[PDB]
């Protein structure tokens, strides 16, 4: 199969600035009929993909002229001349010169914004859940930028592994931040054998790692 | 029985034959029947009858498919079809055929291209052969050139050729197999040239049921009642 | 207006089958090649199949060869995908697409979700995440709902019947090793509003025809 390699994986870009995304082909995309079937798509979060550019440089009808493409053979570039807040999402190149038709893995366009430290909140298990025999502790990192963050759980100061899961929102369309939840799940029994439940958060917006914790019975 | 008495016994069945052949075909089949009448040896008469068998079938093949019968001598070679249909690639054709120059002189029974004879739709022909092969079990072989793993495209039309090989012989399988083997090299050559060609090959014999030939049943009754009876009477006597 | 409308998605057990359809409008559907593309959750696009306008040429991705069949009924302006011997790795949103003049994906449907899994449809357990001093910052308090152990996907969360949209973060579901999903939904509100403002999260899970309205209050 033809492999399409996109670079970079993610492209933080400030409003107004230009952006360029690269797509490299593992074989020439020049078809024997003279055309080159390399195309560019945008997928905004929660929507189906939209065509931006077909056959290297042809802008699809309705597509804003800030989008352009160029290249030939195995090397191709998509330029966003002046990035808009709406241009948030994942950009895919794809080729239809050869069967199978294939996509690159996508470039995540990220809108730059000033550093925002996360607000860190912790939620003990509800009484409703504890009656069902399980305790989930939720740790919430609200409205932070950039996305890189480290969240770990400590129960009575012992690091936890294998009992937590985490989830991150897409980049918010209005304020460009991220939020993250991390859920530690203990059996009720295991939950009643410990006192201090703590969430440790590292983010470049914090002067030092923050430990948000509660004592069980309080 | 004397050769000249076999011709007389089958003058009417051979007139019904010559009456239905394309003009250039029936004139050929007529010249050959005379050679068979004035045949001084059972050898030369067989050799003449063999040529009638194939020529008369190729004419009924042109008729059934509404194509043009072109006497062998007037048939285009592979090199002539590219020269005229793909001139920008004839020079590279010649360069890539240095160690296989015989490819240039290959001469199928039908060398057509899409609007060297022209055909409305190459894909339509291939579907009809593939249909009858699937519905009636008729042995065919088909090969389509294909540069790398390229896809068809809907935004541009490309020029394309269609190479057909027909035949009326007892060994239907061997012909389709040996035909498709001779074109394999050129098919892979066109792939490397970015030229779209399709090679179709089939064959009928006299044991094939009259409703399942590659020629109209009527043409079948015309060949069996004439060229087949001849071969019967040519060996026996 | 060119439009493509897929139907036929839903829950399917591994080894099972499903037929997807795509109704086309706004162009002479019979003149154009039609395609199926899919996207596994949180992954990239993956092409599935192509069919020429007259169905003479059909292409498949190797992952689906021998299991999936593409086909079309041009008088009915409809494209199909017959899926058989499904595997969990077929779990995806399925899109029909067309170039309207080429082999690129110019027009896309909204997609239909196919879930291949032996897990049994289950509505969610909804537990409050109560505001407290451990979830307050300045004049702002965070609260939410934990939406646990539902299947299959789409679930929808709203707050106060959708009147509360500022500061709502509903997180993407995490597929649990049990085969079930879970998520949480949080919102920040003025801490002054606690005690006076009712906060109810509305969890709708159409696959199990379950609808849950949980009231989130500060605890004592
Ligand atoms: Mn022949």
């Amino acid at each position: 199969q033809i492999v399409l390699s996109q670079s970079p994986l993610s492209l933080p870009v400030s409003l107004g600035d230009q952006a360029s995304i690269s797509c490299r082909s593992s074989q020439s995309l020049l078809h024997s009929n003279g055309n080159t079937y390399l195309h560019w798509y945008l997928q905004k979060p929660g929507q189906s993909p939209k065509l931006l550019i077909y056959k290297v440089s042809n802008r699809f009808s309705g597509v804003p002229d800030r989008f352009s493409g160029s290249g030939s053979g195995t090397d191709f570039t998509l330029k966003i001349s002046r990035v808009e807040a709406e241009d948030l999402g994942v950009y895919f190149c794809s080729q239809s010169t050869h069967v199978p038709y294939t996509f690159g893995g996508g470039t995540k366009l990220e809108i730059k914004r000033t550093v925002a430290a996360p607000s860190v909140f912790i939620f003990p298990p509800s009484d409703e859940q504890l009656k069902s025999g399980t305790a989930s502790v939720v740790c919430l990192l609200n409205n932070f930028y950039p996305r890189e963050a480290k969240v770990q759980w400590k129960v009575d100061n012992a690091l936890q592994s294998g009992n937590s899961q985490e989830s991150v929102t897409e980049q918010d369309s209005k304020d460009s931040t991220y939020s993250l939840s991390s859920t530690l799940t203990l059996s009720k029994a295991d939950y009643e054998k410990h006192k201090v439940y703590a969430c440790e958060v590292t983010h470049q917006g914090l002067s030092s790692p923050v430990t948000k914790s509660f004592n069980r019975g309080e | 029985k004397p050769i000249a008495l076999i011709c007389a016994e089958l003058y009417k069945p051979f007139q019904d034959l010559f009456a239905a052949l394309p003009k250039d075909c029936s004139e050929e089949c007529q010249t050959l029947f005379e050679d068979i009448r004035n045949s001084e040896s059972h050898a030369s008469a067989w050799s003449s009858a063999l040529r009638i068998k194939g020529v008369a079938y190729a004419g009924f093949f042109s008729l059934t498919n509404s194509w043009r019968y072109i006497p062998e001598d007037l048939k285009p070679t592979l090199g002539m079809a590219i020269q005229t249909v793909f001139p920008d690639k004839f020079e590279k054709f010649l360069e890539r055929t240095h160690l296989h120059p015989e490819y240039r002189d290959f001469t199928p029974d039908y060398l057509m291209c899409r609007s060297v004879q022209e055909v409305s739709s190459v894909s339509a022909v291939v579907d009809r052969f593939k249909s009858k092969s699937s519905e009636k079990g008729r042995p065919i072989r088909q090969e389509e050139s294909r540069p790398k793993t390229e896809s068809m495209q809907e935004d541009i039309e490309v020029d394309e050729l269609l190479i057909v090989e027909v035949g009326y012989q007892t060994d239907i399988e061997g012909k389709v197999i040996s035909d498709i083997e001779k074109w394999k090299g050129v098919v892979n050559l066109m792939s490397h040239l970015g030229i779209k060609v399709n090679v179709l090959t089939c064959a009928d014999n006299s044991q094939t049921p009259r409703t399942d030939w590659w020629i109209d049943e009527k043409y079948v009754r015309l060949l069996l009642n004439s060229i087949s009876y001849l071969f019967k009477e040519l060996l026996e006597n | 207006e060119v439009k493509l409308e897929e139907s036929g998605g839903g829950l399917v057990r591994p080894g099972g089958s499903r037929k997807l359809s795509c109704a086309a409008s706004g162009f002479t559907f019979s003149s154009y090649g039609m395609q199926w593309v899919r996207q596994a959750p949180e992954k990239g696009l993956e092409w599935v199949a192509y069919i020429s306008s007259g169905s003479r040429t059909i292409y498949y991705a190797d992952t689906v060869k021998g299991r999936f069949t593409i086909s079309r009924d041009n008088p009915k302006n409809t494209l199909f995908l017959q899926m058989t011997s499904l595997r969990s790795e077929d779990t995806a949103m399925y899109y029909c697409a067309t170039g309207y003049g080429g082999t690129w994906f110019a027009y896309w449907g909204q997609g239909t979700l196919v879930t291949v899994s032996a897990a049994s449809t289950k509505g969610p357990s909804v537990f409050p995440l109560a505001p407290s001093s451990k979830s307050t910052s300045g004049g702002t308090a965070a609260l939410g709902c934990l939406v646990k152990d539902y299947f299959p996907e789409p679930v929808t969360v709203s707050w106060n019947s959708g009147a509360l949209t500022s500061g709502v973060h509903t997180f993407p579901a995490v597929l649990q090793s049990s085969g079930l999903y879970s998520l949480s939904s949080v919102v920040t509100v003025p801490s002054s509003s606690l005690g006076t403002q009712t906060y109810i999260c509305n969890v709708n899970h159409k696959p199990s025809n379950t609808k849950v309205d949980k009231k989130v209050e500060p605890k004592s």
